């Protein structure tokens, strides 16, 4: 289990380094995003399966549910940005400035 | 007077007693409190 | 005040829309009839009618309604625009962005009294039509090119949030004949105007304000003998349907803050105070801080509506 | 004889979108009034 | 009496205070009254008749 | 050019009101803000203040210790002691470090 | 603090605070929060443009009036809590008494600070 | 919008803060962050300008990593406790992240490019519900985990803070990121104190929001996001000049003030625990934010800028009374140093 | 000491209250009588200093201060009632309370016990004067000024703020009387000697050293003519009765810690009082006497010998009513003349004959004629300064000649010679000009008969 943890995890930090690391097209980033809640997810299950811990169990679908609605704002933004822009290139992204 | 009359013209009659009437009801906790406070501190400890 | 909570607990403007209800504006051109048709359409369609916006129009909207002392009043001569056109200290600029400001104000009084009571708005020449007006002063010598400018950027951000015009009347005359019109009206100074600058204001509406208001609000253009009728124009205006526009999708949750809009004057012309530094425009701090410090202490102005006892506000104690 | 109440260019210095503008710091304007962009 | 249009009610805003001081600082001193006869150089008996040394 | 107010001239306040004190423009304030001013400033506090700080007694005590000086000069010089001894804090209360 | 034996876990003022004397309601401080609020009620009038002092006489109250309240039932507390800093704290001064020895300083006699002289 | 949609977001802007606080279960303090997330974004995107798009992207991606960064501390320490929250054996690295993620989420320092660029471009009362109600939710975690985070990382993002905070605002003349960059400042300072005096964590809070809130409220009467907009404010209300000043001077530390009472405990607090070398070079560029301030005030109320002519109009519409609570915290601010002992 | 402040508290609500027309007697007489009671505290039958109550005591080195911060303010309103008579009604209302407010904090920053009370009370007093500078400033520099007169105040003011912190927490309390009823010697660290430095730089800026006094000459240019006397009079010397009372502690360290400042004072007389013999602006001059007359008294709060102090009591006190005085004198010049510039305006004794005997009598303080408190002052600084080295009179002896020179020369070139040809005619002087310099003189000779009062702590 160890070792699988270590996968995950540092897929967590792959996935970390990509949405701390954009380049062009947003879409890629909130993909990215979701990437690490199924690194979350997935190492979430494993130690509550291993710790046969039942009553935790609930959270790894909590986190899911959240982070799907999350996913779902995130979409809409990106929908509202290339509807003002039509290229979602995080590279226009920069009146505020 | 105004073309565009105010409106605050004639006093908000409500505005006054919930204003008014919700300060006499402070006091008379308050005061109250002291008065029982001192009581209770009193009786409580020696006197 | 006007607010959600009635909103929640009614107060719902899509109550009260008749089919009378539409922002009438007769654009016209200068010492033409367009205030006797306005008056008249008003008296038969039973809209509401309102003047052409005026110097002190604001200051007849406010407190006393008593006319304001000029200088209280932006120092605006539409006599001086005249007699001295291109004048050094550029009456005509300020003349013109306190004309917008009434109209701001006349508009969104408009609107408020169309939402509140339901009552349909004729208010003659509109913020849409007013830039005729310098288009053609920036054509001849009266403003230079900032100047116009100024006036754009007030109008880009304060006009798109208003409602468009339902339907704009245009009771036009010919450029010598409106003069010939001027020439018998007794004022002189209306008398002596530029033909070419008279030629410039309606060329301006005919090459920009209608078609551009023709896409999108109902543009009815009638000539001189069309007018002077006001049963016939009266009678087209029934006719006309009031289907493409803007219009369409006001919804009553969105009528909600258009009208606390215009139910807060201070907004309505927030952006019209802009701190664009155009020599015109500016007031100065030392002239500006005595006109200040002498209009609030008219009578009734120290105060706000409601607490100043010099024309007899009474029961301040307990206000 | 009038304390000096600031004229039009001392108020100028405060406008633009940064106060001490640099080099390609001045290619910055103000943000739209508006707060809408064109 | 308080004669009013500034011809009573200012005038006593000031001296008012002025008595309302003189109330604090003898009022004060009632607080930092312990040693009230109990130093060293001052400590004199108490002469018939008469409550406290300083008051 | 940006609207501004022509220079206002100060004016010859001594041309009207020529008896004018320099506090205010009508004459009467000017009266009656120099007669309670040269007399709370002058009248009662140069002369009622100089007077109650002229009477306070012995200030920081330097009248007592002329007097002081003069019985204990008067009692040290008839009993024979030396009139500033040359120690003041007694040697024998000091308990210096023994050892150094 | 908190985890402090026998916290109320959302109470205001505990009723040990009954123990302590009830803050004198001409307090200086309540008689403060009160000059506060009157100063509240006159700049509420003066931002609202009306007659500063003579308009509002009924605010001017709930102001001067409120905050006062508020003040009695505060103080009342922020002294709880004063208090129980003490009793927590003297207490501890004893329930662990070596590590708070009371020193016994020397009579200047004894103790030889150096002089440095001005000259 | 819908009033009833209005209420729905307004109850979760609400809601999120207050899971957050009231629950033990790290997991459940996550998801009072998550509805904090989502329920900004509507708001934020009100105008839909082309602007707030952009505000509301930013705002949401920074948000979502640190969220994301919150949710690993919690997988994490699950397994390297079966608890679901942080214990005094906590792995260091587990705080650490977590310590970073949260000041993420309030843009303390390193991450504080976002909160200025987030400010501008969305209308001022969303603004003042974002650094004031928003700032609440995640130092509440930070104050659950008081003893276990590290001091030296804290007194760094403090310190850091201090710095960027008070260098953004000599340069910024857009109102609204002027007030962003002193609530970074702002932040530094309780932070600072949060490993020490919480207490004092949470009073630099409170004090940030009473006077912070009376500060916007006054920007938008006017709704002038520029200083020559604010600096206007003679002519279109003279009153507000008055208090805007002394607001201003109280935000930043100058001593009749309330402001001065964070700033001074924050020092003895500090002091005490011996930090004399770190509180010295705050409380130093603590006063470089006056300056920005005074610069203000200088506009605004010791000089009268210049003014159009349009203004003398909307002088003669009756102005929109301000709110009531303007009036008290407006007070509340700068006047109550002589209750400072109750305050602490 | 709660009269010489609650009543002046109620000031405030007077010159609100009051009538437009009648705001200013009720507040200028009324403090003329808080003055009255102020001069109760010179009471002191004994050596046991007053403590009043817990915050609020007054020793010999305060009280002769607090009865000056009363004093002025009865001037300063009367000074300022010309210019300042053009304002709206509540413009002034605000400056009168401006005023008010700078005696009420000045007299308890004078009169406080805990030395963070001083802290507060000492740094707020800025922001009173701040307004007065900035607000009603006629040139367009005052911005400037004001900047210069908060940063330079308030980045030596928080190294204060963290020593007093500081110092409680080593010693237990920041109370004068126990700090100095208690054992608090440095240890001649490395770092003490940076505690030293930190406690004396606040005080020491607002006192302008030679190295950071350019924030007073810019101040008093642009301030108005009451900002000016309370800069002057009371403001600087809060600089020094704060390193009076802050050098209890800190006792071993300054015997060697003082030699920069009182080599940079000592030499910064001689320029200071130099560079007043050629500036063109009067107010200009006399704000560098006031840097050079404030530099001998650094250099006798820190050589530390009973007379020194006692000097140093006597010469702020004295040279305060005569900066003032000169300052007073210097604005009715301006608001006649309308500029600063000393070259225009010569030969005034003939068309004001007065109020060149003001001015003679103004110079006669500033130089140092013998039978004035002005003397005795700085004869004692200039007696332990040649005690702490011979040689030191070369220096003191260096300005004695200048302070001469300049002194008349404002005479010289202000008040003789011939009249200038035509400005704008120069109407006759008020009564209220005249009297606003006897109220500053008469009281000058008063304390010169009995000069015990003034006499310092030491
Ligand atoms: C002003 C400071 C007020 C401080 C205070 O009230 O409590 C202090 C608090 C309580 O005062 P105290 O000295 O303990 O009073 C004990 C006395 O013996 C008095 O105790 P007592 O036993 O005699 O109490 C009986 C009571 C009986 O008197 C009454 O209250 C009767 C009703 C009087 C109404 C007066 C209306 C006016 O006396 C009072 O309560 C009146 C005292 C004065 C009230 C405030 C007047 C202003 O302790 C302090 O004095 C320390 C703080 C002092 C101020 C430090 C901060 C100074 C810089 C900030 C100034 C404030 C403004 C903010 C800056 C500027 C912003 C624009
Ligand atoms: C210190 C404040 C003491 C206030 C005492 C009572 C003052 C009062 O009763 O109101 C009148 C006073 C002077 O009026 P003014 O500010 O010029 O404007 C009047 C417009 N009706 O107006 C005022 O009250 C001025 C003080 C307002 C509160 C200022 C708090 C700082
Ligand atoms: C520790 C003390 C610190 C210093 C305290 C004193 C200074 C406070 C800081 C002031 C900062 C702003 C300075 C410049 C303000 C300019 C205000 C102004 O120009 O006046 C216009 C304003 C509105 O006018 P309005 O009242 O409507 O009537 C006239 C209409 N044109 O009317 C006004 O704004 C003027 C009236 C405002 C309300 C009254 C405030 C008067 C000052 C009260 C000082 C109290 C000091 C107490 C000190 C205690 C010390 C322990
Ligand atoms: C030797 C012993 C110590 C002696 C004193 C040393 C320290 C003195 C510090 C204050 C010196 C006087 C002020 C200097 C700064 C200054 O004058 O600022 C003006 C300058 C330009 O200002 P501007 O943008 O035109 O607008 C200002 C408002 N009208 O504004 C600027 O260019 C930026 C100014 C930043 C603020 C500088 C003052 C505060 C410094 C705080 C940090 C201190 C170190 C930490
Ligand atoms: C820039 C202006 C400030 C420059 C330095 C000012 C003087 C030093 C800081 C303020 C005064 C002070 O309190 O410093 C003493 C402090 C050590 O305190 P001390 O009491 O000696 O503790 C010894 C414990 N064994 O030692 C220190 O605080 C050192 C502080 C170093 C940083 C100074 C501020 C830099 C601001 C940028
Ligand atoms: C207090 C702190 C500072 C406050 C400054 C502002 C205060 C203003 C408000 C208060 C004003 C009055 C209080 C201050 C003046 C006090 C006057 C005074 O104390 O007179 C004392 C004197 C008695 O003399 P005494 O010293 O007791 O006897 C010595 C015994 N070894 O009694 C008298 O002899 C009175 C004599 C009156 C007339 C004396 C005139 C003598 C002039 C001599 C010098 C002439 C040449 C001066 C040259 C000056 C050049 C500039
Ligand atoms: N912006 C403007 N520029 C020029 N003139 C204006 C403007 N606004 C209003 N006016 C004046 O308002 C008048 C309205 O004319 P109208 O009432 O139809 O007939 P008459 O010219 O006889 O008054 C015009 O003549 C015109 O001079």
């Amino acid at each position: 289990m160890p070792s699988t943890f270590f996968n995950l995890t540092m897929a967590f930090s792959l996935s970390l380094l990509g949405t701390l690391m954009f380049r062009s097209h947003l879409m890629s980033t909130l993909l990215c995003l979701e990437g690490m809640v199924l690194s979350l997810f997935i190492m979430t299950s494993v130690t509550s399966l291993n710790s046969n811990s039942m009553s935790s169990m609930p959270i790894p679908i909590t986190i899911l549910v959240f982070a799907a609605c999350e996913a779902a704002v995130g979409l809409a933004l990106l929908v509202k940005v290339s509807n003002t822009y039509g290229t979602d290139y995080v590279q226009n992204l920069n009146l505020l400035q | 007077f105004y073309v565009r009359e105010p409106v605050n013209a004639k006093p908000n009659w409500l505005a006054v007693g919930l204003s008014v009437g919700a300060s006499v009801f402070m006091w008379i906790y308050l005061i109250q409190t002291h008065n029982e406070d001192v009581l209770e501190y009193k009786r409580r400890n020696g006197l | 005040r006007y607010g959600l909570l009635a909103a929640i607990l009614g107060d719902k403007t899509t109550k009260k829309l008749h089919e009378y209800s539409r922002v009438i504006t007769v654009d016209g051109n200068i010492c033409s009839g367009k205030n006797k048709l306005a008056k008249e359409i008003a008296q038969q369609l039973g809209m509401k009618h309102y003047p052409e916006a005026g110097i002190q129009y604001s200051s007849t909207t406010t407190g006393d309604g008593r006319p304001l002392d000029i200088e209280f009043s932006g120092s605006c001569s539409l006599e001086k625009f005249y007699d001295d056109p291109k004048s050094n200290d550029g009456n005509s600029y300020r003349l013109q962005s306190w004309l917008y400001a009434s109209r701001l104000l006349q508009y969104a009084d408009a609107l408020e009294h169309l939402l509140s009571t339901g009552q349909g708005v004729v208010l003659e020449r509109s913020i849409y039509s007013d830039f005729v007006f310098l288009e053609a002063m920036y054509n001849q010598g009266y403003i230079r090119k900032q100047c116009v400018d100024h006036y754009n950027e007030i109008k880009r951000l304060t006009l798109p949030e208003y409602l468009p015009p339902h339907a704009v009347i245009y009771i036009d005359v010919p450029v010598p004949e409106v003069q010939s019109r001027i020439q018998k009206k007794g004022d002189p100074h209306e008398m002596k105007v530029t033909s070419a600058y008279l030629q410039d204001i309606e060329n301006a509406y005919k090459k920009t304000f209608l078609p551009k208001m023709s896409e999108m609000c109902e543009v009815l253009v009638y000539d001189s003998w069309e007018a002077e009728d006001p049963t016939k124009v009266v009678e087209d205006i029934e006719y006309l349907k009031y289907n493409k526009g803007p219009w369409l999708k006001q919804d009553d949750w969105t009528f909600h803050y258009l009208r606390m809009l215009v139910q807060d004057k201070t907004e309505v012309l927030n952006y019209t105070t802009i701190p664009v530094y155009l020599p015109e425009i500016t007031i100065g701090a030392h002239q500006g801080s005595r006109i200040y410090n002498s209009f609030r202490e008219l009578p009734g102005r120290k105060y706000a509506p409601g607490y100043n006892a010099e024309v007899g506000d009474k029961w301040i104690w307990l206000k | 004889a009038r304390q000096w109440q600031p004229d039009i260019e001392w108020a100028e210095q405060f406008s633009g979108a940064v106060m001490y503008p640099s080099k390609e710091t001045a290619h910055w304007k103000p943000p739209p009034w508006n707060d809408v962009d064109i | 009496l308080f004669q009013l249009l500034r011809e009573h009610w200012v005038h006593i805003l000031v001296p008012a205070g002025f008595v309302f001081g003189c109330y604090l600082d003898r009022k004060d001193d009632e607080k930092l009254t312990a040693f009230r006869n109990k130093s060293m150089l001052f400590q004199r008996e108490l002469r018939p008749n008469e409550e406290v040394t300083w008051k | 050019q940006w609207q501004e107010d022509p220079e206002p001239e100060d004016e010859n306040v001594y041309a009207k009101n020529p008896d004018f004190h320099g506090y205010d423009s009508d004459p009467v304030v000017d009266v009656w803000n120099m007669r309670a001013v040269f007399f709370f400033g002058f009248s009662i506090v140069l002369v009622f203040g100089t007077t109650f700080v002229a009477y306070v007694p012995d200030y920081r005590m330097q009248e007592w210790a002329r007097r002081e000086a003069e019985r204990l000069v008067k009692y040290r010089e008839v009993n024979g002691l030396p009139i500033m001894e040359s120690n003041y804090f007694d040697p024998s209360k000091i308990q210096l470090p023994e050892d150094d | 603090m908190n985890g402090r034996p026998g916290h109320e876990p959302l109470k205001f003022l505990p009723d040990e605070a009954r123990s302590l004397p009830p803050p004198k309601l001409n307090d200086p401080r309540l008689v403060y929060m009160g000059l506060l609020g009157y100063c509240t009620g006159l700049m509420d009038n003066m931002l609202r443009m009306r007659p500063v002092m003579r308009a509002g006489l009924h605010r001017q109250l709930l102001f001067v009036t409120s905050f006062v309240f508020a003040g009695y039932f505060y103080l009342k507390r922020q002294n709880y809590l004063y208090a129980v800093k003490d009793h927590d704290m003297f207490g501890y001064i004893k329930l662990h008494p070596e590590d708070f020895p009371e020193k016994e300083k020397k009579t200047y006699a004894e103790i030889l600070e150096p002089f440095h002289p001005v000259r | 919008m819908n009033p009833i949609t209005l209420a729905i977001i307004y109850f979760t802007i609400f809601l999120g803060p207050v899971i957050t606080m009231s629950s033990t279960n790290l997991m459940l303090m996550w998801v009072g962050l998550e509805f904090s997330l989502l329920a900004i974004i509507p708001m934020l995107i009100n105008k839909k300008n082309p602007r707030s798009t952009e505000a509301a992207t930013k705002y949401f991606v920074t948000q979502a990593t640190a969220s994301m960064i919150i949710l690993l501390a919690i997988v994490l320490n699950y397994k390297q406790l079966g608890t679901w929250m942080f214990q005094q054996q906590t792995n260091g690295l587990i705080l650490n992240m977590t310590l970073m993620a949260l000041s993420m989420k309030l843009g303390l320092a390193p991450f504080h490019f976002w909160l200025p660029e987030v400010t501008q471009g969305i209308p001022l009362h969303m603004g003042l519900i974002l650094l004031t109600w928003q700032k609440i939710a995640p130092l509440s975690i930070l104050i659950q985990i008081y003893p276990l985070l590290n001091s030296t990382i804290i007194l760094m993002l403090a310190i850091t803070s201090i710095f960027m905070g008070a260098w953004g605002g000599l340069n910024q003349t857009q109102m609204r990121k002027i007030m962003a960059y002193s609530s970074i400042a702002h932040m530094g300072w309780m932070l600072a104190i949060l490993p020490y005096n919480p207490s004092l964590t949470l009073l630099n809070l409170m004090i940030y929001i009473i006077l912070t809130a009376p500060m916007f409220m006054a920007l938008m009467l006017n709704n002038s996001m520029t200083i020559n907009s604010i600096s206007l404010l003679w002519n279109k209300t003279p009153a507000m000049l008055t208090m805007i000043s002394l607001m201003l001077l109280s935000l930043g530390g100058l001593p009749p003030l309330t402001g001065f009472l964070p700033k001074w405990i924050i020092i003895t607090e500090l002091m005490k625990n011996n930090c004399l070398i770190m509180a010295t070079l705050m409380a130093m560029m603590a006063l470089l934010n006056l300056f920005f301030y005074t610069r203000l005030i200088y506009s605004t109320s010791l000089t009268m800028f210049p003014t159009n002519n349009n203004s003398k109009m909307m002088t003669h519409q009756t102005k929109t009374k301000p709110n009531l609570m303007f009036s008290t915290l407006a007070i509340m601010s700068t006047m109550t140093l002589p209750l400072a002992p109750q305050l602490i | 000491m709660l009269k010489i402040i609650l009543p002046s508290l109620m000031l405030l609500p007077l010159t609100w209250l009051s009538s437009p027309k009648k705001t200013w007697t009720n507040v200028t007489s009324y403090s003329f009588l808080i003055s009255l009671t102020s001069l109760t505290l010179l009471w002191q039958t004994d050596e046991n200093y007053k403590n009043f109550s817990n915050m609020f005591s007054s020793d010999p080195l305060s009280t002769p201060l607090i009865i000056l911060t009363a004093w002025l303010l009865p001037l300063m309103l009367m000074a300022s009632q010309n210019h300042l008579k053009k304002d709206n009604n509540v413009l002034q209302k605000l400056y009168i309370s401006m005023l008010i407010s700078l005696q009420i904090l000045l007299i308890m920053t004078f009169s406080a016990t805990e030395l963070i009370m001083f802290y507060i009370l000492f740094e707020a007093t800025l922001i009173p004067t701040l307004i007065i500078i900035t607000r009603w400033g006629n040139q367009t520099e005052r911005l400037n000024a004001g900047i210069y007169f908060l940063f330079y105040t308030l980045i030596g003011s928080i190294p204060l703020l963290i020593a007093l912190i500081l110092i409680q927490n080593h010693v237990g309390t920041l109370n004068l009387m126990i700090l100095s009823f208690t054992t608090h010697t440095l240890d001649a660290s490395w770092s003490n000697n940076l505690l030293w430095l930190a406690c004396m730089m606040a005080f020491l800026i607002k006192m302008p050293l030679y190295g950071v006094h350019l924030w007073l000459p810019k101040a008093h240019v642009e301030a108005p003519i009451a900002g000016s006397m309370i800069l002057a009079a009371i403001l600087l010397k809060l600089g020094s009765y704060g390193m009076i009372r802050i050098s209890i502690i800190l006792d071993p360290l300054t015997k060697y810690m003082a030699y920069p400042f009182i080599l940079l004072s000592l030499w910064g007389m001689i320029m200071t009082s130099s560079i007043c013999l050629r500036q063109t602006d009067l107010k200009s001059l006399i704000a560098y006497s006031s840097v050079s007359h404030m530099a001998l008294v650094i250099a006798s709060i820190m050589i530390q010998t009973p007379w020194s102090f006692m000097g140093a009591t006597m010469l702020m006190i004295a040279h305060g009513l005569t900066s003032s005085l000169l300052f007073c004198l210097a604005n009715s010049n301006y608001e006649r003349i309308h500029s600063r510039t000393m070259i225009m305006a010569r030969g005034l004794q003939m068309v004001f004959p007065l109020m060149a005997t003001w001015w003679l009598m103004a110079s006669l303080a500033n130089l140092a004629l013998p039978p004035s408190i002005n003397l005795m002052g700085e004869l004692f600084i200039t007696m332990s300064l040649f005690s702490w080295s011979n040689f030191t009179i070369i220096l003191m002896g260096i300005n004695i000649i200048i302070t001469g020179m300049y002194s008349m020369y404002m005479i010289i070139t202000t008040q003789r010679g011939k009249l200038t040809n035509h400005m704008i005619n120069l109407q006759p002087s008020h009564t209220r000009e005249l009297t606003l310099m006897a109220l500053h003189m008469i009281p000058l000779i008063l304390l010169t008969t009995s000069p015990k009062l003034i006499t310092g702590l030491t």
